């Protein structure tokens, strides 16, 4: 494995570095290649050879190396940016390849965004299958930091609670979800239920109840 | 190019987990195709490759759990990891790779066959051309180039015991009270289904500004959940259907879900 800054971050417009430090026999060798990962998307080849672009790679992308370290520099940096980084290289033969351990490029300087919830109660087809899931949507915020919290009636719940983590949406934004898991008794046993969603000292809370659907 | 990975989503712990890479058209007979794989929160990892002629280069500490094999006749190239574990468990790619060994001389050398010498230490460095047998001469200097031209989408492969289920889709219909004014939130709950993963459009590809699809969350049942998400404007759910179609591979299931707004 080749050793890469596990994150680093820079602001729009800025330029940051990402370097990959190996030894004589991988990356003194001579032959570095870089790599974007994009959540969703498959891995797309940035640089070979440590200094050549692949098709379709801006300028503001550039590779270099300077003896064991490589480094990928990323200029006029735009929000698209926002990806995982990996180097690699060929050790002692052209097929023994070996990658770094990767590198998470963080964006700054887009604008704060409080959130979107929404709270869906349990269908009434999954209540029919003696089932009953509340489904808290989360989205269009950022920065990714946000806590969920339910509440039957004014009660605190933690049972039956999964939370995803933040991840960006198409538009740049971040977005979340979190679930309750209930019987169909529990869900009509109570008057309400609520989810609530803080986000930078505020919190957002939107609830249901059993006899208002 | 346009790669395409086959094979099963989940393989018992000790069985043999195989792969094919077939293409959507181009010739893989001309081409080194190659194997890489990512396990979850982890870096990419090497597993092996085959050139055009069938030799096969492995990653060391793998040669001995992988085979790889080509087949000209169908455009195919297969992969074989024996002994499987939760540690293989991964997103394996097929790829494309540019894979050889360059030789050079150093500066102010030239090869014995630029000399005249086309055959004995022609493949030698020399720093003129004076003598074959000239005692100045070096060996070349090896550069191993290796990069990755083409990437498949990859295919998500679980290493478990448990048994495959397939999803249970229900309507997240959007309500009265649950609109935001000109626009409306409506989506998909995809339940219990095992093991990864789900996708999700919305009307068949023609709905894609405002849709998001969320990560799964893993219950304590070892069943996954998502749910997928579109934003429409408030004034179209009386008239335009809305369905999404979820597709899970791993047990060969597609469903379309028609999501009907509520009366409340
Ligand atoms: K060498």
């Amino acid at each position: 494995v080749l050793n890469q800054p596990s994150s680093v971050s820079g602001s729009l417009g800025q330029r940051v570095s990402i370097t990959c430090s190996g030894s004589s026999s991988n990356v003194g060798n001579g032959y570095v290649s870089w790599y974007q990962l994009i959540p969703g998307s498959a891995p797309r080849t940035l640089i070979y050879g440590d200094t050549s672009r692949a098709s379709g790679v801006p300028d503001r992308f550039s590779g270099s190396r300077s003896g064991n370290t490589a480094t990928l520099t990323i200029s006029s940096l735009q929000a698209e940016d926002e990806a995982d980084y990996f180097c690699a290289s060929a050790e002692d033969s052209s097929s023994n390849a070996v990658f770094g351990s990767g590198t998470t490029l963080t964006v700054l300087g887009q604008p704060k965004a409080a959130p979107s919830v929404t709270l869906f109660p349990p269908s009434s087809e999954e209540l029919q299958a003696n089932k009953a899931t509340l489904v808290c949507l989360i989205s269009d915020f950022y920065p990714g930091a946000v806590t969920v919290a339910w509440k039957a009636d004014s009660s605190p719940v933690k049972a039956g609670v999964e939370t995803t983590t933040p991840s960006k949406q198409s538009n740049n934004k971040y977005a979340a979800s979190s679930y309750l898991s209930l019987t169909p008794e529990q869900w009509k046993s109570h008057r309400s239920y609520s989810c609530q969603v803080t986000h930078e000292g505020s919190t957002v809370e939107k609830t249901v109840a059993p006899t208002e659907c | 190019v346009q790669l395409r990975e086959s094979g099963p989503s989940l393989v018992k712990p000790s069985q043999t987990l195989s792969l094919t890479c077939t293409t959507s058209g181009f010739s893989l007979s001309d081409k080194t195709v190659g194997w890489v794989r990512q396990a979850p929160g982890r870096a990419l990892e090497w597993l092996g490759s085959i050139d055009s002629s069938g030799t096969t280069g492995y990653n060391s500490d793998l040669k001995f759990r992988l085979q790889i094999t080509k087949y000209n006749s169908e455009n195919q190239v297969s992969l074989s990891l024996i002994g499987a574990t939760t540690a293989d468990s991964a997103t394996y790619y097929c790829t494309t790779v540019h894979q050889q060994t360059r030789k050079s001389c150093p500066g102010g050398y030239t090869f014995g066959y630029d000399c005249g010498f086309h055959g004995w230490g022609s493949d030698d460095c020399y720093p003129d051309c004076s003598d074959i047998l000239n005692s100045d001469v070096v060996g070349p200097i090896d550069t191993h180039e290796f990069h990755v031209d083409a990437w498949g989408q990859g295919l998500l492969v679980t290493v478990s015991s448990a048994s495959t289920k397939g999803p249970s889709v229900f309507p997240l219909a959007p309500s009265s009270k649950s609109t935001s004014g000109g626009t409306a939130a409506l989506g998909c709950l995809v339940k219990d289904y095992f093991p990864e993963p789900v996708t999700v459009s919305w009307n068949s590809g023609a709905l894609t500004s405002g849709v998001h699809t969320f990560p799964a969350v893993l219950q304590s049942s070892g069943l996954y959940s998502l749910s997928s998400v579109v934003t429409v404007p408030s004034s179209s759910l009386g008239t335009q259907t809305y369905i999404c179609n979820v597709n899970h591979k791993p047990s060969n299931t597609k469903v379309d879900k028609k999501v009907e707004p509520k009366s409340c």
